[PDB]
């Protein structure tokens, strides 16, 4: 592995990074409750910044349609972010009550899978 | 824990004494290990009826060289109010043999925990500790108690 | 027949349930060359080997040496097979739960004991005195414990551990006996000094007045005959050695005395129960067997305690082996046969059964 | 230039206004022989003298001893004459009005300070975080305080004080390190254990899950080197020691944890303001500097909080000295020079002037 | 080191006599209170003296004093190894320990004394777990009931075999 | 306890060097950064060395490293008392503390070493308020800039006299 | 002028304050017929008389013979009247307080000295090296002492005494010289062997390698001329005799070597001062004058101390009489004359004045 000498900047300690399924976008979430998306096509420059989490973000996933991504944090809230419009989001409040979502994944473009420390796996139908 | 089993008659006697005919209500009662030392039986002829100094005739009932359990329905009148609460008394004289002291002490929680609702426990390890009327008052309400057994303290 | 083993910090007391005294009392040491000698063998093997305490302050730190001591206990000292007798074991106050389960595992898997039980040393001493509420001042070989117990429940937040005990007093007596010209340095000579400590030492009610008495007369001087026939004399060292219990500064230590440690633990409890603890201070252990220690403890605690309170120090004549005697009485009861932890119960719930059955 | 002194229960932080960090941080102890040593001098003498805390739970108990700490602060630590610099002092929450008058009296008569000011420790931490309304959890050395503040006014009826703090955590780590065979008893060895606590301890998000994974964890084991060159190794005690903050039963205490104490004080306020207190929980103090204590606090408080409520635990990187830095910034402002309690105003009004100017 | 080896019949006797296993009361009476070891006719092994043993059942019914009877079993003109199960009591405890007696009277022939003494440490290293040893070279050194007491505990021993000293 | 007294000039210098009173910027430059003490020719008082001192004004203008030039002032064949005003910095604070340095090289005559060591406790107790003491007995023990850092704070010191370690 | 008397376990050093060397150095023995001969006179009779040491291990055991030794010191050796010169006396570490009062009582009442002073031998050796903090390993004739000193005050709880010293090395060399065929048994031949020890013995850096070196070559062999003309050759006994210092098992002793005793006493001190003691180990006494002993001591302590610690063994060339030279310089100071204990002061206070003026 060769260090390319490129340092993308976040708002705090990075907690999860996930490339898009087509590799056109890199989304970085940190402990400063911010999700930063970098456009791989244009010099790995910042594309958008998404606000709304009020606690440390712990997980992140990219939808198969390459236009939406979901992030779960320690605020016990899951947000599904529209890549084009940062102002639109889906608030899944207390997907797992009293437990933060430890990991999450997408079955398809409309089904979101969330797990947590309560040892349960849940599937959610996301409608935009 | 010694492993002895508290007799069922002890629980019924405490239940009758805890709630409040009068001429048959018990003011004091003694408990002892059975002859085989596997049951906390009730002593047949060691008890005080309410109709019958009630505390003096109870202390003299305690053996001088053996340990016993007791349940006294001590009555006292504090400054604010007059109340009556049961007192669990663990009589364990120093002159008692070593085995008797150990078995009674290790099985005291077997009987005390079976009598739920008891709030006062007097541990008397000598005659001066049980004859002493002041310490019983302190156990009941401390400085709040002014008179015990109807007499000033 | 059941076995009662008291795992002391410096001495292991073992015997059979129903007996008045332990059959075997041997040092809790494992000696290795400067192959492995355990107990009195390590003492009677010259200064050619290093001595190590698996239990040094009440807590087992080396579990490999503890098995050697237990193996020595059953086969060489008790001369019984552990697979045929249930064993009752005693544990120090504030013993970690992991150590409690490890002791259970060794008995059932290494020694294959049919039944097994664990009791707290402090509560066994208090029960043997006919008490359920009180504070036990257990001063042993390597550690001194003040355990306040209320209605059979020891108060962990108020238990104080003191490293001063008989082992430090034996070394102190060796140091101050060289002032008279008596050179006690070897391991064999250390056991002689321990015999002098256990026979001629006493606690003075007034230390400063007693020191003047010793310097102005010879009534306090006593003679001790060494194993080889020589007679040595000891004067003010009789009460100076146990004075380190109340003045740890004699040993260069920072900690408070046994009287102040007892007072500190009492004041760490609820005010409602301090009156009962003050009048139920029970002494136990070998280091509490000095004549005049109850009178000195009564006087020193009275100074610290409020004047309105009543101070009673209980020093039963059997307090040296009160932990073992209580366990022997308990394990010999016909009702205790259902309180044991069986082998069948062990390999169904694991070592965690000790937290449910016992404690 | 003005002086800023933060009188803590275990540590005294002092310095000059406009500085980023306090110049002097020394223990708030006064030692006297078993003539008088104050600060780090008492720690360097140990057993010869007896250590006492004038401020033990935020509130001054020995005003004679606290004068010597102040004299030590100005001359030995800050190395300045108090009569030439105005002094800004910090008081604990729920400080009695008598103590406020005594504090302003000592500064003006004993030290002849030209100007003085007294500020609440909790509001200084909240102001330093850019907030005026919120609840501050000030977990220090000897006391933990949860102070709800509403537009700069601390609510006295809802301030809860918890005696569990860093001092008890050091003793807990001292006790559980002896289970590994390490002997930490003397006063000098206590500051060594405090260094281990401040360097290798962390708060686990789930204690039960951490205990299971740490059994086979190759990164849990850490090594610490003693001042004399010896190396001690610490394992699961790294996350067990600060767990007593949330589970006081580890110490034998019956009190609630810091998360429940914080929740209890919020529930003691008006339902109108509880929403803002939940979203503005600010952590301050040395004992809140454990890695992972903010994530654990958010998880625990959310369980007690109502179903639909935003929980935001604020842990600024400078929360260790937020009380002092807030005071230093405030005292250095030019517009603040009119809010000093001048010496002339003291003579006209007396010690009661602090109740009106300092509020 | 003479090279005399301990026979398997002596090791088995020591093992049975050392650790007391649970047994029927009729089997407890068959336990050995004292046993004698000698040399084989070719002086190559340490063997058991046939008939020179004291059973626990005999003690108290046939043998009134186990120590007095055991001493009379010692030859007056020959060396012998012995294993006595001493039952004594100190001021603090009651003990039951094994004692290794090396009998070597001055009246014995010089050939026997040299072989027994040189091989004494060889047999005692195989008899692991024994702490007390009595070396008797005269009848007076072993006849006296006291001489065992000093070896056992010293002045601590207040009783021996149920009889006060 | 040699009985050597401390001169009032040394005490006056220490009192000025410890407490920093408000003064004009031309008066701050006259403060002493490091000062050397020595015995009188009659060996009865601890007098102040005439020219063996460093002023604060010289630091940063003529004296690039205050500690390096201070060590150069210490004689290599005589014992001295020194007072260094170290301004170090830890990971949590920027500190400025006084250090008492007892220079006593092994090459010094035994008469000087004995009197300086015996009379050190007298002068140190008069200089109240000093916490750090550096006992240097060779050039290697005091030339190294690190040896001050361990004495000052230990491993917590990250900067010394404005420069990283 | 003032007299300095360093009464040792086997040799008495005496002289005048301000002198570079002690004028009188004679054995500290008193001979009596098998009337009374003291010092060199007792040695001149050999088996005619019996020799006893009033000081044998530092402390005085028989005060009657000590007075005769002091009387011999003043009139026969120093050739002065003690009533005209103040006397500075030295005492061994851990000296009993009663012996200190007896020593000053004898000086003032028996010898009528005008002034007197008592100093600790260990602190005089440390001060003579330009140090106030360190550990002094004083190996003399009858006793070896490791005295850790902090800030000029010896730590009594950490002072370790080892009975192995130069007297035991002379007897060992006598024992191993007979293996070559040289019979050294009488008192006269013991002084010859002492001369061989002081001129031909040395400490080997690696004993096992040096032992093999001597067995394969004659480079280590040296020749010594007896008083009456015969020449004896010594080979591997040159480094075997002082090897008993590091391996006391050569003499049958169970104690540890001088390197281990030094390490044991350092580990008995406070952890925060152990680093200073490691780098300030000062050797004193005649038994430390073997060539190559400082290199061997550094190597042995390095293997015991932690690898991070820095070990520095100080072996000044004048360490043989460093106790006396330090005392002579101290007593010769014109500013020391107020530290004497005057006769008028003694009358007012009695023998107890020594505990205050001499500390
Ligand atoms: N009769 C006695 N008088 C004074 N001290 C004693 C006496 N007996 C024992 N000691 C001391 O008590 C210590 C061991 O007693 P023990 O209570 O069993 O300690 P532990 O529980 O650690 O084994 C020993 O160090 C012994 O010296
Ligand atoms: N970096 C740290 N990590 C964990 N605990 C710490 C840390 N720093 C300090 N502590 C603890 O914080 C306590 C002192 O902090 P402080 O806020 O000054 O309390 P106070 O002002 O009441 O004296 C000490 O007990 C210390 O051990
Ligand atoms: N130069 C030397 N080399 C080796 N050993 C020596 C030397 N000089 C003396 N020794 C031994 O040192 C012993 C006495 O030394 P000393 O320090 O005066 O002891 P003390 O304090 O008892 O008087 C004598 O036994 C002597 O043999
Ligand atoms: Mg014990
Ligand atoms: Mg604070
Ligand atoms: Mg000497």
């Amino acid at each position: 592995l060769k260090d390319e000498g490129k340092l993308l900047e976040a708002k705090g300690p990075v907690t999860d990074v996930a490339y898009s399924h087509d590799g056109a976008f890199l989304a970085v979430c940190d402990a400063s409750k911010v999700v930063t998306v970098f456009s791989v096509a244009d010099g790995y420059s910042e594309n958008n910044v998404f606000y709304g989490h009020h606690a440390k973000i712990v997980c992140l996933a990219w939808s198969p349609d390459n236009e939406h991504f979901a992030s779960g944090g320690m605020d016990m809230m899951v947000y599904v972010w529209t890549l084009s419009d940062p102002e639109t989001r889906v608030k899944i409040q207390d997907a797992h009550r009293l437990h933060h979502v430890s990991s999450l994944a997408w079955l398809d473009e409309h089904t979101l899978v969330t797990t947590s420390h309560d040892a349960s796996v849940k599937e959610w139908t996301i409608t935009y | 824990a010694s492993g002895v089993a508290v007799s069922d008659g002890v629980i019924k006697v405490f239940n009758d004494m805890k709630v409040r005919e009068v001429k048959k209500r018990k003011k004091a009662v003694l408990f002892c290990l059975s002859e085989d030392k596997k049951n906390i039986i009730l002593e047949e002829g060691k008890e005080i009826l309410v109709g019958d100094d009630p505390y003096a005739t109870f202390v003299k009932m305690l053996p001088d060289k053996d340990c016993r359990y007791a349940l006294y329905d001590a009555t006292y009148e504090t400054k604010e109010s007059k109340k009556e609460d049961l007192v669990f008394i663990f009589w364990a004289p120093e002159s008692a043999p070593l085995k008797s002291k150990m078995i009674y002490a290790s099985s005291k929680d077997a009987i005390k925990k079976k009598l739920t609702g008891i709030k006062h426990e007097l541990q008397a390890n000598c005659y001066e500790e049980v004859k002493d009327r002041c310490t019983l008052a302190e156990k009941l309400g401390g400085s709040a108690v002014i008179s015990l057994e109807g007499k000033p303290l | 027949a059941a076995l009662v083993v008291d795992n002391g910090s410096g001495m292991c007391k073992a015997g059979f349930a129903g007996d008045d005294a332990p059959r075997a009392v041997f040092p809790s040491i494992v000696g290795r060359p400067r192959d492995s000698y355990v107990g009195d063998e390590a003492q009677s093997k010259r200064g050619i080997l290093t001595l190590k305490y698996p239990i040094e302050h009440g807590i087992v730190t080396n579990w490999d040496d503890m098995e050697k001591i237990w193996h020595h206990t059953f086969y060489n000292e008790l001369r019984v097979a552990p697979e045929e007798h249930p064993v009752l074991l005693t544990e120090a106050p504030l013993n970690p739960k992991a150590n409690r389960e490890k002791m259970t595992q060794i008995m059932f898997e290494t020694f294959n004991t049919p039944a097994m039980y664990v009791a707290i040393q402090a509560v066994l001493s208090l029960y043997a005195s006919g008490r359920t509420t009180g504070i036990v001042m257990d001063s042993g070989d390597g550690v001194t414990h003040t355990v306040p117990i209320y209605e059979g429940y020891a108060l962990p937040h108020a238990i104080l551990r003191l490293d001063l005990a008989g082992r430090d007093l034996t070394d102190y007596l060796m140091k101050i006996l060289t002032e008279r010209g008596y050179s006690f340095t070897t391991t064999a000579e250390r056991e002689i000094v321990r015999d002098i400590k256990e026979k001629l030492c006493y606690v003075a009610l007034d230390f400063e007045q007693e020191m003047a008495t010793a310097a102005s007369s010879s009534s306090l001087e006593k003679s001790y005959e060494l194993p080889d026939g020589q007679v040595i004399t000891i004067g003010n060292e009789r009460f100076r050695c146990p004075e380190a219990l109340f003045q740890p500064s004699f040993l260069g230590m920072e900690s408070a005395g046994i009287h102040e440690t007892t007072f500190n633990s009492i004041m760490k409890c609820d005010v409602d129960i301090r009156k009962d603890l003050y009048a139920n201070t029970v002494l136990s252990g070998g280091t509490t067997m000095y004549p005049g220690i109850a009178d000195r403890m009564q006087k020193e605690i009275t100074a610290l305690a409020p004047s309105t309170m009543k101070i009673k120090i209980i020093a039963p004549p059997e307090r040296k082996y009160s932990v073992w005697i209580g366990g022997s009485i308990l394990a010999s009861l016909s009702t205790f046969q259902q309180m044991w932890i069986s082998k069948q119960e062990y390999d169904e719930s694991g070592p965690s059964i000790v937290h449910r059955k016992c404690f």
